């Protein structure tokens, strides 16, 4: 039972994934648009590589002290 | 079954891939990554 | 002196060669 | 040209290679 | 932004129409 | 994690390809790709900054105090190089030789002044801007351009800019940025 | 231990340093680049290369001819002259639209006359190119007192 | 941009223009 | 050692790993020996019951016959059910040309690869 | 650019050379449409 | 008949021939054991154990002997750096020759055990033929196992009865044999413990009697006999090269980071050692601890033992090395002949000095003279046409304190830029190229080959893994699957 | 003059002195 | 339908989609 | 101690045994 022609073909397929289907794109279009990827991540904003004390690349340098490091480095 | 044609599914969904993946190479250029 | 050692071993794989294609186990049919 | 690798190379030959000859003629009788 | 979630929206509901003009056929 | 929105869409904030900096008495425009480094390579370095490609491209500033209020105090412009004269660095070579081509024997560098000026700023203070050539026996990127600029601030300290960029990279672009820089450099 | 040596090279580029350094900066438009703006935008370094071009052609290349010199003589026709078509449509094109044809159909002429010269020179007949070049130096100055 | 819209537009009335000939001559005819 | 020098020399010049069709003659012979290894071992791992534990399986073929010695549709049934049904080559003269086209292809490209950076 | 008399269609221009891009996968559409036969 | 790489599996059926061929390896391995151990201790030298030890000569089961008490011989010397009085008989040469008398008897029982094959003890009752009772000889080899791992341990490591095992301090100064006390709190599974080894081996030994006991007596579940094929002998071959790469990887693994299994007087530094500045810190704590209570320079870096300084080396780094820089570490850089002194660096503008030392990827390192904060101010160029921090510029003089050299100073700038590019590799010490006719090239120590060998062979015994115990999971379909085997699709 | 900490640091850099407790 | 085969596809899928989503809106961050 | 003796012995030695081992081994299976 349905060997995968008779579902892209069925149109109650269509009625489902052209609606849920572009909801999701933009609900990963807004994941990063609305910049909450950069907070999730921790990754750097274009505007937040280099903050005024160091203009270098960062150096984690330090194993169980890393935590609260890192939280330096970035300028929270 | 056979509501739509598998040919034309293929067709339209083989056409936004190549067109979404035509962004990918538009964005190469402009923005992030574009060495300007 | 190694460089006869050397040969030695180029001639050697080359005469394996030699006798693997003109007195090769011949493959009998049926 | 050191004592071990002149020998070696010629270990590494000739305990292979005659253990391979003594189960072929082995064989290559039956 | 807002106006990449306005035309988001549009479509959002143009292809509900659109899956609808359709449905309704 | 402060919530700021991603730049989609958004207009640039810097096409100008230079930064501007402001250390301690002077001011300057440095090349916004070049990035600061860890070597004081002279007895009065400030900042450094070097290019993130290679290190030949560079620039310093050079924070001499003085008992001179004005830079033609030094004498003119052709004295001033030569008691400045160890920016271009020192022959650590003294071997002999007549074997390397366009060069007097023994020399394996030699320097070539081709510019001088005299050029001053909105508030009175004359420079002292060079522009050299310094060829080496293996010649490395096709010579080495050297853009030395020097004044006296107002608290009698010389502060001297030096841009050193090599001349494989100098007719491919980086002119545009160190002569950007160059005459960027105000000490107020 | 020695400091490096400096030298007084300051009046280099007064003469001809700073020319390679114009050609290859793109930034510039190509003919600020090759050297075509600025021989439009004066017209004396034209008027002054022209007559220098008519003194390496009614003077210089003759000696090569009589002594046989091919190869000096095909490359004398192309190293200082090898500006001269530019420079001839430079000179030209300051002229009235009557007086312009007037100047670059002469200016046409004194073309098919060095590149007859040149296959003269090509195929070293000595009596022809001989002949060719004094053809050549007339339109010369058929061409000389039009455009200035 | 309208410069940049109308290579837009013209894009896509002609990358359909091809599947267009393919569509139609499906369902009226069919001697593709 | 001058084969060696020849590629580490050519990667600084042309930058040769960064190059898409090198990049395909990689997934050629990375492809090409994982194909080998694939097909290879269904094979081996398909072989009919003809000898002893006592004597080799490559005892149980005979140059020359006629008769096909391993089952190719255990072999198809094996790797369906490791990935995807349909996924596999039910058709071994497809799968060989698959076998055959995976390297020849890839080794194609770096072959113009390294003729366009030439 | 092109005369001025034909710059308002430097748009259609853009996009005139991809166009043979199309012819070959045009060929794959019109035998899907046949289904491979 | 059998191919070549099958031969061996004519042992597969007959457990009398099956002892015959493990006790052929036993007499093999021991044989090894002994004949090794006679040629180690016919080529060591035993003169200098400050500055040339065993882990610098290419020792490689002398540390083992060393490690488990052995320290003495029937030459006179030991390792500690005295004279045996009485040697006894467990000397090197006493283990040397009973692992040799060991051989011989190992020998002569497989001799015994392939005539003798066919014993009543290896058939069954009431079915006749061959078998193996393997729930209940592992039961029987368990229980015997955590005997003598609680025998190690309770007297052997403990010093009870047995004379103990190797310990140092942390700087691998002062080690000796000594007996242990079990540590049987949270500070026993400390690997650098040596209480946590006799903890372990009465621990793991009780545990391994009363688990012994347990596969003597209770049968295991008929689920569970077939689900692991517990009637074949393959299937103990596959979990026992299971059992000894699992081992081997632990085993490599505590030799490469160290252990208190694996001392550093015996198996010399580790490659954590150097990148850490593990005996630099302490070189540098020593002097700080003389220069703050009042003293001189040069009286302070007398007081560091030559042994201490010998450590800190790239030299003696086992990850500098390799694959075919074949021998001994002596073969690479000469025999060290004593401590050449501490270089101390300073320019004309009375600033100190401090070499980058080469770190343990390199090959090759640019020499670099850094100030106190970091920056560096001199260096050996490699472009001297336009320099500016060249040391003939710079005026880099070299001071040394200790050592051969004490109280010399050096200020030419070829005899400083000869020990600059010393003392990146570490403490300057004096060799001789002449001895053994070094090459010029370091070696890896004996921590660095036991470390390779342990990872090949427990990567080679990941494979041998997984080829035997395939065989057992599919000993029905070995020659070959059925005819009609088609079944297996839809 | 120097402390151990940075005789280590222009030497080694790596040192277990200069990499612990160095969020100062 | 929540059954294996539409666990496999939509593990896969709907991320792909989420994450096209966001690679998409990546080409248009300018800085 | 020499290059040559140490070979020559292990030459002498494995040369002809491992012939003779190769017509023993060829005989003790038939
Ligand atoms: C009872 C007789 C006996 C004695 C007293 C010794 C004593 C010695 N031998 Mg010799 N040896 C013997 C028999 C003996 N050997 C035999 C029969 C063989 C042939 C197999 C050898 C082969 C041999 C070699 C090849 C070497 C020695 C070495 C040594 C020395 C150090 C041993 C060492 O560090 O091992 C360390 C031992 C272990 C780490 C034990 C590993 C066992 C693992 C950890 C147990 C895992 C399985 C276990 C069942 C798990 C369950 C545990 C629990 C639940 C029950 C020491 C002088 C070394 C040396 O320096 O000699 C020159 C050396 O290299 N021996
Ligand atoms: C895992 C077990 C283990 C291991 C590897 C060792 C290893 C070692 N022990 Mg320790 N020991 C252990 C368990 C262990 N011990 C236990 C359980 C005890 C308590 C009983 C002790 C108590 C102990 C003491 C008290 C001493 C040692 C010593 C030694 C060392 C020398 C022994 C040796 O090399 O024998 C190697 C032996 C063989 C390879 C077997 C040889 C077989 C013989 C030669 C065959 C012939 C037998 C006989 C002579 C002939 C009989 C004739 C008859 C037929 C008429 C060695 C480091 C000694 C030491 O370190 O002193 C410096 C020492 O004094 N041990
Ligand atoms: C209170 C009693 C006591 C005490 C103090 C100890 C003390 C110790 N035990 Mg013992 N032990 C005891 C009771 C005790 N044990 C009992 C009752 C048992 C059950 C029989 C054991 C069973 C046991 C085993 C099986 C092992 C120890 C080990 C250790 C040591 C732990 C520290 C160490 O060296 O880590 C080092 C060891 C590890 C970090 C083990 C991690 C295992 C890794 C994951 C294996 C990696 C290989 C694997 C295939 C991964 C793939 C390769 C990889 C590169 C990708 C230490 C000596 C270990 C040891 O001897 O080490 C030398 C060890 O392996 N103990
Ligand atoms: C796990 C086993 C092991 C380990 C770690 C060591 C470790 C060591 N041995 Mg010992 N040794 C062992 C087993 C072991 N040995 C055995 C089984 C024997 C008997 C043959 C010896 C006999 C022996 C002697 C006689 C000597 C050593 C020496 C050494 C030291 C130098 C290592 C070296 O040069 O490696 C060399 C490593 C390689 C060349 C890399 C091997 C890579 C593979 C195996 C090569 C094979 C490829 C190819 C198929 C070979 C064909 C080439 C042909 C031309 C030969 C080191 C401490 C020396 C020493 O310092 O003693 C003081 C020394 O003189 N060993
Ligand atoms: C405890 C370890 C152990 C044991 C007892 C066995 C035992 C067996 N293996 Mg297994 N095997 C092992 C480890 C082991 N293997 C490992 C680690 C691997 C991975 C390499 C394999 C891979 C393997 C394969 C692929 C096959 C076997 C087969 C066999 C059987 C016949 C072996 C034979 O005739 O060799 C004959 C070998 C020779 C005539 C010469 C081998 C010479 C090589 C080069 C080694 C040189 C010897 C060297 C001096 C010793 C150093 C060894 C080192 C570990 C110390 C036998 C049941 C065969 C089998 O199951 O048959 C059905 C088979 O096909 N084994
Ligand atoms: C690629 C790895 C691999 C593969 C394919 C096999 C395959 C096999 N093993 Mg082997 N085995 C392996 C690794 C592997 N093993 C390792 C690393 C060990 C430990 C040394 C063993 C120990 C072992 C024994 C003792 C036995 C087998 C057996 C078997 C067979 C039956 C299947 C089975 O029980 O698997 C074993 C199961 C697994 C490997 C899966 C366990 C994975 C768990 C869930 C992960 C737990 C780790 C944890 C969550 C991560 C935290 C640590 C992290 C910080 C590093 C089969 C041939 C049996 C056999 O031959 O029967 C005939 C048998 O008796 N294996
Ligand atoms: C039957 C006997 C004949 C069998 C064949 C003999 C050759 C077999 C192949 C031998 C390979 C190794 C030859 C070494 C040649 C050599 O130069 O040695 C020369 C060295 C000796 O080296 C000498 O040592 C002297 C000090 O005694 C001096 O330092 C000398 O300068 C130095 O040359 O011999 C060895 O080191 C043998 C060591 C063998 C074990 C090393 C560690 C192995 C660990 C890895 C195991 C797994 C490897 C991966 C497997 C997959
Ligand atoms: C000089 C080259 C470069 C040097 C290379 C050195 C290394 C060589 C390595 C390879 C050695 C040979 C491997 C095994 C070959 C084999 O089994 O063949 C099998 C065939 C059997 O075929 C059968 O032989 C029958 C005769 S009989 O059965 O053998 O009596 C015959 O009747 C029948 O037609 C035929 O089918 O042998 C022959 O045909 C002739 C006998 C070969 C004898 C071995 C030669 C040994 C090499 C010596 C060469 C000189 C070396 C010194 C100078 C450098
Ligand atoms: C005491 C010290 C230790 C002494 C050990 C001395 C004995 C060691 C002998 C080991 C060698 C045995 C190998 C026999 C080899 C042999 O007999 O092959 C045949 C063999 C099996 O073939 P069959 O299954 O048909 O066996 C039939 C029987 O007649 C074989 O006995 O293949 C293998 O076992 C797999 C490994 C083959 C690998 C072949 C070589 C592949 C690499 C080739 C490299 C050169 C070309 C590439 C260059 C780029
Ligand atoms: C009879 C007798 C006797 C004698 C005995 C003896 C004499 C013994 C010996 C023994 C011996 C003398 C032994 C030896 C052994 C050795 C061995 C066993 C070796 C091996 C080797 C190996 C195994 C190797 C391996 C490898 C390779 C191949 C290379 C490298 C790597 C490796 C390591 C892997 C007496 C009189 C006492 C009395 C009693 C009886
Ligand atoms: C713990 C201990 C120890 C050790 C012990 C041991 C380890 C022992 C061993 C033992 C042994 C290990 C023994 C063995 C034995 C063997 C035998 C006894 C064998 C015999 C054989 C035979 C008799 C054979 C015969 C024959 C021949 C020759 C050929 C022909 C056939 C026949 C079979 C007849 C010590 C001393 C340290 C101290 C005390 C305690
Ligand atoms: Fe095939």
């Amino acid at each position: 039972e349905r060997p995968f022609s008779d579902i892209l073909t069925s149109i109650r397929y269509w009625v489902i994934h052209s609606i849920t289907v572009p909801a999701l794109f933009i609900a990963g279009w807004l994941f990063v648009s609305t910049g909450l990827a950069y907070d999730v991540f921790g990754t750097p904003r274009p505007n937040e590589y280099f903050t005024e004390d160091r203009q270098e690349a960062p150096l984690i340098t330090d194993r169980f002290n890393a935590l609260e490091q890192v939280k330096k480095l970035s300028g929270n | 079954t056979g509501r739509i044609p598998l040919w034309l599914v293929g067709t339209v969904v083989g056409t936004l891939a190549i067109g979404l993946l035509a962004v990918f190479f538009y964005g190469s250029y402009v923005g992030l990554g574009s060495s300007l | 002196m190694e460089a006869l050692v050397y040969t030695f071993l180029l001639v050697g794989t080359l005469g394996i060669i030699f006798f693997s294609i003109f007195f090769r186990d011949p493959p009998r049919m049926i | 040209v050191n004592i071990y690798g002149l020998t070696a190379t010629a270990l590494f030959i000739i305990i292979p290679t005659s253990f391979l000859l003594i189960l072929y003629v082995k064989t290559a009788s039956t | 932004g807002a106006a990449g979630a306005a035309a988001a929206a549009g479509a959002a509901a143009a292809a509900a129409a659109a899956g609808a003009a359709a449905a309704a056929a | 994690a402060y919530g700021d929105s991603a730049n989609v869409f958004g207009k640039v904030t810097n096409k100008s390809g230079f930064v501007p900096y402001a250390g301690d008495g002077f001011a300057l425009l440095l090349p916004a790709k070049w990035n600061p480094s860890k070597e004081n390579d002279f007895p009065g370095v400030i900042l450094r900054y070097e290019d993130n490609f290679d290190a030949v491209n560079n620039l310093v500033v050079i924070a001499q105090d003085t008992d001179k209020k004005a830079i033609a105090d030094f004498g003119s412009q052709d004295k001033f190089l030569e008691s400045v004269s160890y920016l271009l660095g020192k022959q650590a070579y003294s071997g002999e030789t007549q074997s390397e081509g366009g060069f007097a024997p023994n020399r394996v560098s030699a320097a070539s002044l081709l510019d001088v000026s005299t050029t001053t700023d909105k508030k009175g203070k004359t420079y002292y801007k060079y522009e050299l050539l310094v060829r080496s026996a293996d010649g490395d990127e096709g010579g080495r351009h050297q853009l030395i600029g020097a004044t006296v601030g107002s608290d009698n300290k010389l502060y001297i800019i030096k841009i050193q960029i090599g001349d494989k990279r100098w007719f491919k672009g980086a002119k545009k940025e160190a002569m950007g820089a160059f005459d960027s450099f105000t000490v107020v | 231990l020695t400091p490096v040596d400096l030298f007084d090279d300051r009046s280099v580029r007064d003469r001809g340093f700073d020319l390679i350094y114009e050609a290859r900066d793109l930034d510039l438009p190509q003919n600020v680049r090759e050297g075509f703006t600025q021989a439009r935008a004066s017209l004396d370094e034209t008027k002054k290369r022209v007559k220098e071009s008519e003194a390496r052609i009614d003077a210089d290349l003759d000696v090569f001819i009589q002594k046989s010199y091919w190869t000096e003589a095909r490359e004398q026709l192309r190293r200082q002259v090898g500006t001269l078509r530019f420079d001839l449509n430079t000179l030209a094109s300051t002229k009235e639209k009557e007086a312009k044809k007037a100047a670059l159909g002469l200016r046409k002429e004194f073309i098919q006359a060095v590149e007859d010269l040149d296959f003269a020179l090509r195929e070293k007949d000595q009596a022809s190119a001989a002949k060719k070049l004094e053809i050549t130096k007339a339109k010369l100055d058929s061409v000389l007192a039009a455009v200035l | 941009n309208i410069e940049l819209a109308l290579t837009l537009v013209s894009l896509v009335l002609v990358v359909s223009a091809g599947p267009l000939v393919v569509v139609l001559l499906s369902a009226r005819g069919g001697n593709l | 050692s001058g084969t060696f020098n020849f590629m580490i020399v050519f990667q600084a010049e042309h930058n040769i790993l960064m190059h898409p069709f090198h990049m395909l003659g990689v997934a050629g012979v990375f492809g090409g020996s994982l194909f080998s290894a694939m097909h290879g071992s269904l094979v081996t791992s398909s072989l009919i019951r003809e000898t002893t534990e006592n004597e080799s399986a490559n005892e149980g073929y005979r140059f020359g016959q006629e008769e096909e010695t391993y089952n190719i549709v255990a072999a198809h049934g094996y790797f369906g059910r490791l990935i995807f049904q349909y996924a596999s080559f039910n058709n071994s003269r497809s799968l060989h040309f698959f076998l055959a086209a995976w390297p020849v292809i890839g080794i194609w490209f770096t072959a113009l690869g390294l003729s366009t950076m030439a | 650019k092109l005369p001025e008399a034909y710059a308002p269609f430097a748009p259609i221009v853009d996009v005139l050379p991809v166009i043979p891009v199309f012819f070959i996968l045009l060929a794959f559409v019109w035998q899907a449409a046949v289904s491979f036969r | 008949g059998l191919p070549w790489y099958r031969v061996h599996t004519v042992v597969i059926n007959d457990p009398g021939r099956l002892i015959s061929v493990h006790l052929m390896h036993t007499a093999l391995v021991s044989g090894w054991a002994g004949s090794m151990a006679l040629f180690e201790i016919s080529v060591f030298d035993p003169s200098d154990p400050v500055l040339n030890p065993m882990w610098r000569q290419g020792m490689f089961v002398l540390p083992f002997m060393t490690r488990l008490g052995i320290t003495q011989s029937w030459g006179g010397w030991t390792i500690s750096g005295e004279t045996a009085t009485n040697p006894g008989i467990w000397s090197y040469e006493g283990v040397a020759a009973a692992h040799i008398i060991l051989s011989g008897a190992l020998f002569l029982a497989s001799v015994w055990h392939w005539t003798y094959w066919d014993l009543e003890l290896f058939r069954d009752p009431r079915t006749g033929k061959t078998a193996l009772d393997l729930p209940k000889i592992f039961g029987i080899h368990l229980f015997l196992s955590g005997l003598l791992c609680f025998g190690f341990g309770a007297f052997h490591v403990t010093g009870v009865f047995g004379p103990g095992i190797w310990v140092s301090d942390p700087y691998g100064l002062t080690g000796r044999v000594q007996p242990v006390a079990p540590s049987w709190g949270a500070d026993g599974f400390d690997p650098y413990n040596p209480g946590g080894i006799a903890s372990h081996h009465i621990a793991a030994g009780i545990l391994g009697v009363l688990a012994g006991l347990f596969h003597l007596c209770v049968r295991p579940s008929i689920r569970l006999y077939f689900g692991l094929s517990m009637g074949s002998i393959e299937t103990v071959l596959s979990s026992s090269i299971a059992a000894v790469f699992w081992a081997a990887f632990v085993v490599a693994g505590t030799m490469w980071y160290g252990s208190a299994a694996t001392p550093i007087e015996l198996f010399g530094p580790t490659r954590y050692q150097w990148d850490q500045g593990f005996f630099q810190q302490e070189i540098q704590k020593r002097v700080q601890a003389s220069l703050a209570e009042g003293a001189s320079l040069s009286d302070a870096w007398s007081r560091i033992p030559e042994k201490l300084a010998f450590y800190d080396y790239i030299g003696n780094n086992p990850a500098k090395g390799g694959l075919f820089r074949t021998g001994a570490m002596n073969s690479g850089d000469g025999i060290a002949v004593g401590w050449l002194g501490h270089a101390s660096f300073k320019d004309q503008e009375g600033r100190e000095l401090f070499v980058r030392r080469m770190p343990t990827f390199f090959e090759t390192f640019p020499v670099l003279l850094l100030d106190k904060d970091g920056i560096v101010r001199a260096d050996v160029p490699f472009r001297k046409a336009e320099s500016k921090y060249s040391i003939e510029q710079v005026g880099v003089s070299v001071t040394f304190y200790g050592g051969e050299l004490d109280g010399l100073t050096f200020t030419d700038p070829a005899t400083v830029k000869k020990y600059a590019r010393k003392a990146q590799l570490g403490e300057i010490f004096e060799f001789d190229r002449s001895t053994l006719q070094s090459d010029g090239v370091f070696r890896s120590s004996p921590r660095g080959w036991f470390t390779f060998g342990h990872v090949c062979f427990a990567l080679l015994f990941f494979f041998g893994h997984i080829w035997h115990g395939a065989r057992t999971i599919f000993r029905d379909v070995f020659a070959g699957i059925d005819d009609d085997i088609n079944d297996q699709v839809e | 003059v120097t402390l151990a900490l940075d005789k280590d640091d222009p030497a080694k850099e790596d040192s277990v002195k200069g990499l612990r407790k160095d969020i100062n | 339908i929540f059954t294996v085969r539409w666990l496999a596809i939509h593990g896969i899928a709907v991320p792909t989609i989420f994450f096209l989503g966001a690679i998409t809106a990546m080409q248009f961050i300018q800085r």
